[PDB]
């Protein structure tokens, strides 16, 4: 996970927001998986009790 | 009606401008004279005209 944060101040100061007002935070990640052996992934639909 | 007023999400307001002004002044060239000749100084009474 990458955690971006930037409070507001002098941080957030620029052409847009001269008086700093805001900040945000964000998190960004990547992901994946490789199926190798699909048979050995077993599943059975079903079903359930209220 | 022209208050500076600021909210919290700040942004691109109450922008203001300056000014200057330029004085001038110069000079000026004066003088005068006068002529007098050799017996206007010998031969007056007053030894002391000059």
């Amino acid at each position: 996970f990458t955690v971006m944060t930037k409070m507001p101040g002098k941080e957030t100061a620029d052409r847009n927001d001269p008086y700093g007002e805001t900040g945000f935070s964000s998190i960004k990640w990547y992901y994946g998986i490789l199926v190798k052996r699909p048979e050995r992934l077993a599943l059975i639909k079903t079903v359930a009790p209220l | 009606s022209k208050l500076p007023l600021l909210t919290e999400n700040g942004g691109r307001v109450n922008r203001v401008g300056f000014t200057r002004i330029a004085r001038e002044g110069s000079i000026h060239k004066f003088g005068f004279f006068y002529e007098f000749t050799q017996e206007s100084i010998d031969f007056d009474s007053d030894d002391g005209l000059m």
